[PDB]
RNA sequence: ACGAAUCUCUUUGCCUUUUGGCUUAGAUCAAGUGUAGUAUCUGUUCUUUUCAGUGUAACAACUGAAAUGACCUAGGCUC
C-alpha cells in the first residue's frame, strides 16, 4: 500500500535528533574552569 | 513565530526535576550556547534561558 | 493497479529530490521498503549528475571560457547548496566527535594570555557606563556607518525601508535608543536567524 | 534605569523624569497593597501615563 | 504526467512517401561511403614547542573543491 | 565558543562577553536549508573583527614567546612604535627581528649565523632525514620573477 | 426446527483527479495618519435573612446596622 504524497513545498488546488554530548565537551570546560579559578587566586 | 511558538510539536510544559539537573549541567559545559543546549533539551531556546 | 498509484509514486520522487536539495531527510512513515530503495537509488543517481555538472561548469567559469549569464547564475545556486551541506556535515561531526582542542592545550592557551595581561597591567573594558559623556559620540559613528549603505540606493524593498526607519528613530530620540542597547547587552541571549 | 518594572509595549518612550512623577508603576509591590483606595491610586497614574506617553489607541481610551 | 511516449509507427504509416517529403538535409548528404573490413635560548621560549568512498559530496575531491572556490 | 568565552572574560565585562558569545550561536538560513552555527566565528557580525584580532593575539604569543613579544611591544608604560626597539642589544637578542600579522597572514624575519643556522638545520635533518636529496622538489618560490 | 428466497441494517473486503512535469525553494514584490463617537461577541463576577435612608415609572442598584431554640399536622390569635 502506497501512502498519499503530501508535500511541504507545493499545494494542489483541490483538497487543501537523539545523540547526547560528547565527553570531550565535558572535560574541556572542567579544565578551563580550574585554570580560571587557579589564575584568579 | 511558527518555529518558536506555534508549532504544535514544541515543548512548553513544566520541567521535571531531572530536566533541571540536565539544564544546570549543560549550561556549565557550554556556558552561553543556548541554541546548542536547546537542541539537547529538545525545548525552545527562550524557555531554557 | 497501474493508473491510480502511478501519479502518487512520481509525487514522492519529486518530493525526495526537494529534500536532498534542502538537506532534509526524506522519511515517509508507511511506505513499503522496496519502493523506498528504488527512489533512494534514483535520487542518488540524479544527485551524482547534479554535483559533477556543477564542478564542470565552475571550472569553465574559472578558466575564462565563455558561459551564458543564465548558466553562470544557476552555477552559484548549486554551489551555495553544496557549500551549506559541507558546512552542516562539519557541524554534525564536531558534536559527534567532540572538540579538536584537548584540555591540556586549552589550559596552556589560557595561561599564556594571563601571563601577557599581567605583564601589561591591563585595565579591562567595563560595561558602557551610567554616566558616560562620550555615549553620544559612539552613537553618531555607529549610526553613520549603517546609514552610508543607503546613500546610493534608489529602490528599496520592505526590509530596507524598515532598516532606515529604525536609524531615523535612533537619530530622533537618541536616549531611548541607548537604553534599548543596554537592556539587550544585559539580558538578550537568544537571537534571530 | 532601563528594565525596572513598567509597560514596555504601550509607551512610545519612557523618560528619566518619568521615573519620579509616576513611580508607582515603576515600583514593584505586586500584592499586599493598602486596601482598594491605593488600587485606585495606581490606576490614576496608569491613566496619566497612557495619556501622556501611550500610543494613540492607549491614549484615546 | 507524460504517461506515454509517441509510438514511431503512427508517423511511419503516413502517406507523404516511404521517404520524407523531399527535404534534403545537410547531415544526410553522402559521406564515408567505403566500409572497412577487418582481416638555544630562542627555542625554549614558547608554550607549545616540541580511501575511495562511493559518495560525491563526502569525497576528498569535493572538499578540496569547496575549499578553493568558496575561499 | 567555550574557549572564546573564557578568553574574553579576561578583557571585558562578563555581560559583554556573554552577549558576544551567545550572538555567534545562531540559526543560519538559505531558502529552505537551516542549521545552527555551533562552532566558528560568523564574520558578518559588526564586532567580528574585534574577536578576530584578539584571537590572533593568542597565536602571536605562541609564535613569539612571552620574552620576545615583550621586546617587540616595548615596556607597557612606554611602548614601541612599529619596528622600533629600545636599543640594539634588544634588537640582536633573538634571531627573530621583525614580526607582523596582517589579519590571517604572518611575516617573520630571521637573522642567523653559521653557528645558530647549522644547529637548526642539524636538528631538522636528524628528525626529517633526506638522503635522496629531494628537498628542492616542492619548495615554493616566486614564479613571476 | 430446517431446505429457502426477497426487502432493511452492521461488520470485512473493494474504492474514487489520495498534486499534470522540469530549473537558479525558476525569480521577485507587499499594511497611512489624526479628532469625535456608535454597534457587536466572549471570559469573568452576583456568597444573604429583615429594616432604615437614598433611588426608580415601578424595579433594581447603592449606603447603614443586627435572630436563634422548642413543638404539631405548606400551615400557627404558638411560646
Amino acid at each position: 500500500k502506497i501512502p498519499a504524497a503530501v508535500s511541504n513545498w507545493k499545494n494542489p488546488n483541490g483538497y487543501t535528533e537523539n545523540n547526547t554530548i560528547n565527553d570531550g565537551f565535558m572535560k574541556l570546560s572542567e579544565a578551563l574552569e580550574n585554570a580560571d579559578k587557579k589564575a584568579r587566586q | 513565530r511558527w518555529n518558536e511558538y506555534l508549532n504544535p510539536k514544541l515543548n512548553f510544559t513544566e520541567f521535571s526535576k531531572e530536566e533541571d539537573a540536565q539544564l544546570l549541567d549543560l549550561a556549565r559545559e557550554l556556558p552561553n550556547q543556548w541554541r546548542t543546549i536547546a537542541d539537547m533539551m529538545a525545548r525552545p531556546a527562550q524557555v531554557c534561558v | 493497479i497501474r493508473q491510480k498509484k502511478a501519479r502518487t509514486i512520481l509525487q514522492h520522487l519529486s518530493e525526495a529530490w526537494r529534500c536532498w536539495k534542502a538537506n532534509i531527510p526524506w522519511d515517509v512513515p508507511g511506505m513499503p521498503a522496496p519502493i523506498k530503495k528504488i527512489i533512494e537509488r534514483y535520487i542518488k543517481s540524479k544527485a551524482d549528475a547534479w554535483v559533477s555538472a556543477a564542478h564542470y561548469n565552475r571550472e569553465r567559469i574559472k578558466r575564462g571560457a565563455h558561459v551564458e549569464k543564465t548558466m553562470v547564475k544557476k552555477n552559484l545556486g548549486r554551489l551555495t547548496r553544496l557549500w551549506i551541506k559541507n558546512e552542516q556535515e562539519r557541524q554534525r561531526q564536531i558534536q559527534k566527535n567532540g572538540p579538536e582542542i584537548t584540555p591540556e592545550e586549552a589550559t596552556t592557551i589560557f595561561s599564556v594570555m594571563v601571563e601577557w595581561l599581567e605583564s601589561r597591567s591591563f585595565s579591562p573594558i567595563p560595561f558602557p557606563p551610567l554616566t558616560y559623556k562620550n555615549d553620544t559620540k559612539i552613537l553618531v559613528l555607529a549610526l553613520e556607518d549603517l546609514k552610508d549603505v543607503y546613500a546610493s540606493k534608489v529602490r528599496l524593498n520592505a526590509s530596507e525601508r524598515e532598516e532606515l526607519a529604525l536609524i531615523e528613530e535612533a537619530y530622533d530620540n537618541p536616549h531611548d535608543t541607548l537604553n534599548r542597547i543596554k537592556k539587550y547587552l544585559l539580558t538578550q541571549r537568544v537571537f534571530k536567524p | 534605569a532601563l528594565v525596572n518594572v513598567e509597560g514596555i509595549h504601550d509607551l512610545m518612550f519612557f523618560k528619566p523624569s518619568d521615573h519620579k512623577y509616576f513611580a508607582d508603576v515603576i515600583s514593584k509591590k505586586p500584592i499586599d497593597e493598602l486596601n482598594k483606595d491605593e488600587k485606585k491610586e495606581r490606576t490614576l497614574s496608569m491613566l496619566l501615563l497612557k495619556i501622556k506617553n501611550g500610543n494613540t489607541a492607549s491614549r484615546r481610551t | 504526467t507524460s504517461h506515454r511516449p509517441q509510438l514511431e509507427a503512427r508517423s511511419g504509416a503516413k502517406a507523404a512517401a516511404y521517404t520524407p517529403t523531399g527535404i534534403e538535409h545537410a547531415r544526410l548528404l553522402p559521406g564515408h561511403t567505403t566500409l572497412k573490413y577487418r582481416k638555544r635560548s630562542w627555542r625554549k621560549g614558547t608554550a607549545f614547542g616540541r580511501g575511495y568512498i562511493n559518495d560525491m559530496t563526502k569525497s576528498e575531491y569535493h572538499q578540496e573543491f569547496l575549499h578553493k572556490h568558496v575561499r | 565558543f567555550t574557549l572564546l568565552n573564557r578568553l574574553l572574560r579576561l578583557i571585558v565585562d562578563p555581560n559583554i562577553a556573554d552577549y558576544i558569545t551567545a550572538k555567534n550561536n545562531v540559526v543560519i538560513n538559505f531558502k529552505d536549508m537551516s542549521h545552527v552555527n555551533k562552532y566558528g566565528l560568523i564574520r558578518g557580525l559588526k564586532f567580528a573583527s574585534f574577536i578576530f584580532q584578539y584571537y590572533g593575539l593568542v597565536i602571536d604569543l605562541l609564535l613569539l614567546g612571552q620574552e620576545r613579544a615583550t621586546d617587540l611591544a616595548g615596556p607597557a608604560n612606554n611602548p614601541n612604535e612599529f619596528m622600533q626597539f629600545k636599543s640594539k642589544e634588544v634588537e640582536k637578542a633573538h634571531p627573530i627581528r621583525l614580526y607582523t600579522r596582517y589579519l590571517d597572514r604572518i611575516y617573520m624575519l630571521f637573522h642567523f649565523e653559521e653557528d645558530e643556522g647549522e644547529e637548526l638545520t642539524d636538528e631538522y635533518l636528524a628528525e626529517n632525514p633526506d638522503p635522496n636529496f629531494e628537498n628542492s622538489i616542492g619548495y615554493n618560490n616566486r614564479k613571476c620573477w
